[PDB]
């Protein structure tokens, strides 16, 4: 059944799972035609497929060639989303399989189910949590690969870092929540929080900054305060 | 016109002889039905006063053979029987009729009723999904369960209905996932149609049977089938014309027939609603629709 508050634990047991977010897909831009009419113009998109115990996220990079001459262009993108899911399951080694799939949003449990008839002993599954995986294109190299792409790609992240050399998965996913969190509510404040003392980097081969044990510790309150707040400035509170 | 009569009438029932029911007191003198329309199925079904839990009955048809009802004390149930002395039948009959302890089959000559119910339902293809092959009548009560039910438990007394599932390996191929997914003329037309039914017939016979279980019997696997048989059609883009038309004649006669009170729980609303107003056939149902919106517009 669905996941939730109450077995948010089972992410981090030694069961392989995949979290599937579809929300970054199909991207478009709208805008005015000359004749004051007005029209989409797709970009590339993404699908974010992330493994939350181990860091390993599968980004495949949705291109806006698979688009041409569709129809229904959102009801495509989830049932690409699963043919690529699907796919991206076949070419595992059995061993690495996931047993479970969690789809962020309702919409693409049939899709799935669907696409995943071959293999029915993967549950896929539903989730109770709004978890804020729409943000990944606010990640500097996430969105530079997929704007970049001029084919289909995939490549492949560990959105930890080396979090795990000093962190549990648990400790990860919740860091990785709260950035995430915080880039959705106020993306212009989440990125200052982050880049604000220069001597700070990121590594070429991650993700965001190498911050120590203790500068983590004040990189995550300031993203609470920020969350908080826009939660003031938006209910006056 | 055939009959079936009835040793006696042991304890307090309601007899039912297709649309039509009565009620029989206990050791009422009462020893059969007359008059029985030759050319159809029949179905006689039975509620016991002391226990409206298990309606049950018999699927016949008259020109397979002599059949009598008997209650047996034992079973407690009424149960057909198939006469193979036809003069001892005639004999045990021609009683009967003489002191008029018959009730007649009350066909309103007007009426078709009965026809377009089971228009294409055989009594071949009723003994093929119950199986019981040493009767050539069929039993069918409100417990009894479908095969697919027993898939998701005792195998003898089961309604073999075929098996759909629109998220299965037989309705989507390989490949076509969303397009079969999203229009089901594949599924309904080469897998079932051509390759299992054989023809539109049989599919609506089986359609036909199932929802006059549901009816008679409240049996909940049958209502299941009738309402999946029809979302497969409704849910296809491609459906031959004649079986369109065909379709919302059925339908229209099941809708006017059902009880006002039952449609509560043996329609479902989402199929009819998906039915009526989203699917590929929204526009197809004209009488169906019109009959739904004038007597259960709640449901919609
Ligand atoms: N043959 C019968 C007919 Cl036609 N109608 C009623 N009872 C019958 N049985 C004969 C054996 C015991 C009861």
């Amino acid at each position: 059944g669905a996941m939730n508050s109450s077995n948010y634990a089972e992410l981090f047991n030694n069961d392989i799972k995949l979290f599937v977010d579809d929300t970054n897909v199909y991207r478009v831009t709208v805008h005015k035609t000359f004749e004051g009419n007005v029209a989409t113009k797709a970009i590339n998109g993404c699908i974010f497929t992330l493994n939350p115990k181990t860091g390993h996220l599968f980004l495949k990079i949705i291109h806006t060639s698979v688009w041409a001459g569709q129809k229904r262009l959102s009801q495509l993108a989830k049932w690409k989303t699963a043919e690529e899911v699907s796919a991206l399951v076949r070419s595992l080694p059995k061993e690495e399989q996931p047993k479970q799939i969690i789809v962020t949003r309702k919409a693409m449990l049939d899709p799935l189910e669907v696409h995943m008839l071959d293999f029915p002993n993967i549950a896929i599954r539903p989730t109770e949590l709004r978890l804020p995986f729409s943000a990944a294109m606010s990640i500097d190299k996430l969105s530079d690969v997929v704007m970049k792409a001029t084919e289909p790609q995939m490549v492949l992240f560990n959105i930890y870092d080396d979090w795990l050399d000093r962190i549990s998965s648990y400790t990860a996913f919740s860091r990785l929540t709260l950035l995430l969190r915080a880039l959705k509510t106020n993306e212009e404040s989440a990125k200052m929080i982050l880049l604000s003392d220069p001597t700070i980097t990121i590594k070429s081969y991650h993700l965001w900054p190498s911050f120590t044990d203790e500068q983590w510790i004040t990189i995550e309150s300031q993203m609470r305060d920020l969350i908080l707040t826009e939660y003031g400035r938006k209910y006056n509170v | 016109m055939n009959t079936v009569p009835f040793t006696s009438a042991p304890i307090e029932v309601t007899i039912g002889i297709d649309q039509y029911s009565f009620n029989v007191k206990e050791n009422q003198p009462f020893h059969g039905i007359k008059d029985i329309p030759i050319g159809h199925v029949h179905v006689i079904h039975f509620q016991h006063a002391d226990n409206s839990s298990m309606r049950y009955g018999y699927w016949f048809d008259c020109r397979m053979g002599n059949f009598y009802i008997q209650y047996d004390p034992k079973d407690g149930l009424y149960k057909m029987m198939e006469e193979r002395d036809g003069a001892k039948f005639e004999n045990i009959v021609h009683n009967f009729k003489e002191r008029q302890m018959m009730v007649s089959y009350p066909k309103i000559d007007e009426d078709d009723t009965w026809y377009n119910l089971t228009e294409f339902v055989q009594m071949d293809k009723i003994r093929k999904i119950v199986r019981k092959d040493e009767n050539q009548f069929s039993y069918v009560d409100s417990s009894m369960t479908t095969v697919q039910e027993n898939e998701l438990s005792d195998p003898a007394h089961s309604l073999n209905y075929t098996v759909i599932n629109f998220k299965s390996r037989e309705a989507i191929r390989p490949g076509h996932e969303m397009e079969d997914f999203l229009d089901k003329s594949y599924y309904l037309n080469t897998v079932m149609l051509q390759g299992i039914f054989k023809n539109s017939s049989n599919y609506f016979g089986e359609l036909q049977f199932a929802f006059l279980n549901a009816m008679f019997f409240g049996n909940y696997g049958s209502s299941l089938q009738w309402h999946a048989m029809i979302e497969l059609i409704c849910s296809s883009a491609t459906v031959p014309k004649h079986m369109l038309d065909k379709l919302d004649e059925i339908l229209y006669y099941q809708i006017k027939t059902l009880p006002e009170q039952y449609s509560d729980i043996l329609l479902n609303e989402r199929v009819w609603n998906i039915c009526l107003y989203s699917s590929f056939q929204k526009n197809s149902l004209h009488n169906t629709e019109k009959i739904m919106e004038n007597k259960y517009p709640e449901l919609l």
